[PDB]
């Protein structure tokens, strides 16, 4: 088991990959096409016949299965995916053995409901599953982000990098270091940087609060999600309360007591 | 390190053009001929003739630009030192043209970097010329401060150790106007086109 | 002074040895009750009442009223170590603690919130002022009575944040209780003390904690300020589970503890010693227009039946309305359908607004004002302003710096905020001149575009709108007409419903009615004597709201007969060249009418005289200069 979790990949791995097998398009063809086969190989063929890569999902399949995944996604979705990754990259296998098997994908998943609308939260929703909408507000320009730098020496040539962790970097006197020739030299060009960029979003189904503005709400974005949508269009969103203290003073290092909220990406709904 | 095939590469273009380069004929070198007298530092090159003679130095070229961009400079000096009386004044000024691939603002993310592709737009709220000592001299105060170094980088930075001495190295020598590298420019805004 | 022993147990005794028997059927345990409700995990917050402590002791009920933050603290630890009575994975933080433990510096009790206390005073003692909260009120659980403005949303406080070094997988308990601090260094530990085995510790929320934490700003009553003053206004942070107890327009009454507040900072402006305090509270017991004064939190069927039966008419609903004159009936009975409207559908995808909007024209005194700042009053969320009383700004959204956030959100003017009701404006035409396509916007309903930032300004407003403005020098000169006389947009003109013009020429005997209408209004405070019993507004506020649930149907077999209507309606107006403009869209307001007045029927029983009042309604709207 990982630290904070009372969990394991492999289970969810196993039972994930028994679940897409035990597939007939149960979700429509059981509660509600003429496939007796799992959608999920047929949507391989229709990723490998294409090679248009992007998956997504929708959480109401994974009812026909156990309930207790749809819960232990609920409440650790930030550690429990990527061994859904690998499932799919199992079944890449499975479908063609000399695929395109480096490219990797996402999953988007969506829908257990609505809360009751963005206005009434609550605190121990704190990392865990939402989905909520209303209106788009801005379209702002991208960013990149480090997560390794390059670096230098004048005497055989120290051409060297290393990568971040999350916000700790090491460095010893010399990069490769053997023998000390010198001291450490930065540059931070010749490196790997990351898209993200931030849209503003309202409330308005008419899940308002009569004779109140909207209490707007705030997205970041990531690589292959930015600007996936043009402004002025109603669009629900599906992410994890994800959050950070906020900066007292900046003349010190003083921290205050109000942790701000916002929304990760995973995926929206044109 | 990477440029050294870049190296190579562009001393053998030169090595060509060194002969003629269109049918017993040169286009350029007479842009550096008339460069000659007063020695400008520039001259354009045509990029298809890197997909004529040099056969697809664009995927050379035309990713890994930046790091590569100034061995080129370096190129271009050993260039004008094969025939006249050369100093190490010659530098690098360029005006590329002759590509095919001409995009937008919209098709930009963090993977884009280092190339050579075109845009256009509209020119506003342009603004002036805005000089820049980007160069001088610098280290311990002793004695031994003649320092023709690395100093034009971006962020700059007085601190330099020393280079014959033992000596500080957070006490500087004071500064070079006189005798260094200076360059102009000027930054402007566009907008969507 | 005193001890924190026998005390402790004086206070363990009142735990257990009590089952005040206030009536019948009380021989158990009051707070043994709530002790088995915290064993439940259902409750989560006791409330006290002195009357548990008026009778078991009188030190800690005079006692703990002065210091209110040691005595709590005492009930806290008193409590959290007690288990008279499975389950251990239910809650996220529980169950993030027996994780914590099942994956296993001592944790506190603290941490193990989980239960909390209030307080509830007895004999809300008295509304004291914000004002007279003079140098006494230091630590005193004080009671008082103040006006919200300007809430935010909830926002989570943080009390305990734990790092984990790494290296020798330290579990620190870092407590926090202010608005601001510093973590700890790399390792302040043992395992990872001064020796070298040292990495750095990183936080973890999984086995932190965090707290309801709602702000508001809370303005004055403007009854009780003094007379030569200003409103003034206080703070407020209502902490634990009592986030969301608050609107913005609720005469709300909160009881609390006073605190100072110390906004460390720079050491010359702020470490003054000047104490810019602010509020603290447990218990929103809003005595006006809240949940406990406004049922329904109106549709209660049985307890109006008595009345409902009681009473079968119309008419005397419809003078109850601002009953201290005579005259203008048909007016207030046409307004009275303002306030309930309740025409709406979803047809063909499009939606249809059913917020009446009408103005009043001409004044050479008729009690215009009155009117509006009556029903404005006895209308649920309403407004009120002038010509020259608020800019555009004032009327649209504006911004401002927020004290939750800093977010520098919108905020709206009044027309921003009325809506699902009616905002009252006067004196029309001398508003402003831009001002007129502001509200060329409303009558394309629930769009409020606003070139503040420009971008899309886009606002919902489903707001009726109650006009009424001056004619210009003179009224109706012998020559002049409508747009001429009066020089408002006429494409405005266009946009309403009902035109409403108000002119009293000399009537020889009407003046002497009303001269002994209003003169008993002097006299007394009651006008209508012994000819019809008016009925109370608060009784009113539900006997309107129950018809509003009804949205009936539509009879076909009238509507042959609705388009005839139309056609004299058209055609009477029509026989003149160059009477004022008999428009296209009084079809589209015929229907919209008729429902209203049919919802207080209550019965989707539109008839054929139903729309025989609208029919005269608007038969007199216009030519009204015949004689
Ligand atoms: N018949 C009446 N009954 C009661 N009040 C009246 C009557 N006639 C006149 N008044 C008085 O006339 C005043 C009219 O003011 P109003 O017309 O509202 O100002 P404005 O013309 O600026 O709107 C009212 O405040 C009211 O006190």
């Amino acid at each position: 088991v990982v630290w904070g979790t009372n969990v394991v990949v492999s289970q969810c791995k196993s039972k994930f990959k028994s679940f897409i097998m035990r597939f007939i398009d149960p979700s429509a063809e059981q509660d509600e096409i003429d496939v007796n086969q799992p959608l999920y190989l047929q949507k391989l063929e229709e990723i490998h016949t294409l090679e248009e890569p992007y998956l997504n999902l929708n959480c109401a399949h994974l009812k026909t299965f156990d309930q207790d995944l749809y819960r232990q996604l609920i409440c650790y979705p930030q550690e429990v995916i990527p061994g859904f990754d690998m499932a799919i990259n199992e079944m890449f296998f499975e479908r063609y053995p000399a695929a395109l098997l480096e490219h990797q994908i996402q999953v988007r998943p969506f829908n257990a409901d609505k809360t009751r609308n963005m206005r009434s939260l609550n605190p121990e929703d704190m990392d865990q599953l939402i989905s909520i909408s209303g209106m788009v507000i801005r379209s702002s320009n991208v960013i990149p982000e480090m997560r390794e730098a390059f670096f230098s020496c004048n005497i055989c040539s120290f051409s060297t990098t290393v990568e971040v962790d999350r916000g700790r970097i090491n460095q010893p006197t010399l990069c490769t270091n053997c023998n000390t020739n010198h001291c450490f030299r930065l540059i931070h060009n010749r490196s790997e940087f990351t898209d993200k960029q931030l849209v503003k979003l309202q409330e308005s189904p008419d899940d308002m609060a009569a004779g109140q503005t909207p209490h707007n709400v705030l997205l970041y974005a990531h690589n292959d999600l930015v600007d996936k949508v043009q402004p002025g269009d109603r669009v629900t969103v599906t992410g994890i309360y994800r959050a950070t203290p906020l900066k007292t003073g900046g003349l010190s290092s003083s921290v205050k007591s109000v942790y701000k909220t916002h929304v990760d990406v995973v995926h929206f709904r044109k | 390190v990477k440029d050294e095939v870049g190296i190579r590469a562009q001393k053998l273009f030169q090595d060509f053009l060194e002969e003629f380069k269109e049918d017993g004929e040169i286009k350029y070198t007479r842009p550096a001929a008339s460069l000659e007298s007063p020695d400008r530092c520039t001259l354009e090159v045509s990029f298809e003739d890197v997909e004529k003679y040099d056969q697809n130095l664009a995927t050379a070229i035309i990713e890994e630009y930046y790091h590569i961009y100034p061995f080129l400079c370096q190129s271009v000096s050993n260039y004008v030192k094969d025939r006249i009386g050369l100093k190490t004044q010659k530098d690098c000024y360029v005006a590329f043209t002759e590509v095919p691939t001409r995009h937008k603002v919209r098709d930009l993310t963090t993977s884009k970097i280092g190339t050579l592709i075109r845009i256009s737009g509209q020119v506003v709220r342009t603004h002036p010329v805005h000089p820049e000592l980007v160069s001088g001299v610098f280290m311990c105060l002793d004695c031994q401060t003649e320092i023709r170094n690395v100093e034009q980088q971006f962020k700059f930075t007085n601190p330099t150790i020393c280079r014959n001495p033992v000596c500080s190295n957070r006490k500087r020598f004071m500064l070079d106007v006189e005798k260094s590298l200076f360059l102009d420019f000027q930054k402007i805004r566009i907008q969507e086109t | 002074r005193r001890d924190y022993a026998q005390d402790r147990e004086s206070i363990k005794t009142f735990l257990s040895e009590f089952c005040k028997c206030d009536d019948d059927g009380k021989k158990e345990f009051v707070y043994g009750s709530q002790l088995v409700k915290l064993a439940h995990r259902e409750q989560v917050l006791i409330t006290i009442d002195l009357d548990d402590l008026a009778e078991f002791n009188e030190s800690l009920a005079e006692a703990v009223v002065d210091n209110c933050r040691r005595y709590t603290s005492i009930f806290s630890d008193v409590i959290a170590e007690l288990l008279p009575s499975e389950v251990h994975a239910k809650d996220a933080l529980d169950v993030y603690i027996e994780h914590r433990l099942m994956m296993e510096n001592s944790f506190p009790s603290e941490l193990m919130k989980r239960f909390e206390v209030g307080f509830k005073p007895l004999s809300t003692e008295k509304a004291h002022s914000i004002r007279e909260v003079k140098a006494q009120h230091i630590g005193k659980l004080v009671t008082v009575r103040g006006i919200v403005t300007r809430c935010t949303e909830v926002k989570p406080m943080m009390v305990v944040a734990t790092y984990t070094c790494d290296r020798c997988g330290s579990e620190t308990y870092q407590p926090v209780n202010s608005l601001s601090f510093t973590p700890v260094h790399d390792c302040p530990s043992d395992d990872c003390r001064v020796n070298k085995a040292g990495g750095r510790l990183y936080l973890q929320t999984r086995g932190s904690k965090f707290v309801k934490f709602q702000e508001v700003k809370m303005q004055e009553h403007s009854d009780q300020v003094p007379v030569g003053h200003i409103p003034r206004s206080m703070t407020i942070m209502c902490r634990g589970e009592v986030t969301r107890m608050a609107q913005p327009g609720d005469h709300i009454v909160v009881s609390g503890v006073f605190l100072p507040l110390m906004r460390t900072g720079f050491a010359q402006m702020i470490q003054g010693l000047l104490s810019e305090t602010f509020l603290q509270a447990h218990r929103i017991i809003c005595i006006n227009k809240n949940d406990e004064i406004s049922d329904k939190d109106a549709e209660l069927t049985p307890e109006e039946l008595e009345e409902l039966a009681q009473d079968d008419f119309y008419e005397r609903l419809a003078t109850s309305l601002a009953p201290e004159i005579y005259g203008h009936l048909d007016v207030k009975k046409a307004l009275l359908l303002l306030l309930v409207g309740g025409v709406d559908k979803r047809p063909d995808g499009m939606k249809i607004r059913g917020n009446i909007n009408i103005c009043l024209m001409g004044d050479p005194g008729v009690a215009k004002s009155q009117l509006l700042g009556y029903i404005s009053r006895l209308a649920v969320r309403s407004q009120y302003t002038t010509g020259r009383g608020s800019s555009g700004v004032g009327l649209t959204a504006a911004v401002m710096k927020d004290p939750l956030t800093g977010e520098m959100t919108l905020e709206g003017g009044a027309l921003v905020l009325a809506d699902q009701g009616v905002c009252c404006i006067d004196e029309f035409d001398k508003m402003a001149d831009q001002d007129r396509t502001a509200i060329h916007e409303v009558m394309e309903q629930q769009t409020i575009s606003i070139a503040k930032a420009g971008i899309m300004t886009t606002l919902n407003a489903r707001v009726s709108i109650l006009a009424a403005a001056n004619p210009a020098f003179g009224r109706y000169n012998p020559r002049r007409t409508v747009e001429q006389n009066i020089q408002l947009p006429a494409a405005l003109l266009s946009r309403f419903d009902l035109l409403w013009l108000i002119q009293d020429k000399p009537d020889r005997d009407n003046d002497l009615r009303l001269a002994k209408h209003i003169t008993y209004v002097h006299s007394h405070s009651k006008q209508p004597p012994t000819r019809v019993k008016a009925l109370d507004m608060n009784l009113m506020r539900r006997y309107i709201n129950l018809c509003k649930r009804k949205n009936p149907t539509i009879p076909d077999e009238l509507t042959d007969y609705i388009v005839g209507a139309y056609v004299e309606l058209r055609r009477e107006a029509r026989n003149q060249k160059d009477m004022t403009f008999t428009s296209a869209r009084n079809l589209l307001g015929i229907l919209r009418l008729s429902t209203a007045l049919a919802r207080l029927r209550l019965s989707d029983s539109v008839e054929k005289d139903d729309v025989a009042e609208a029919l005269r309604l608007l038969e007199m709207s216009k030519d009204s200069l015949n004689q």
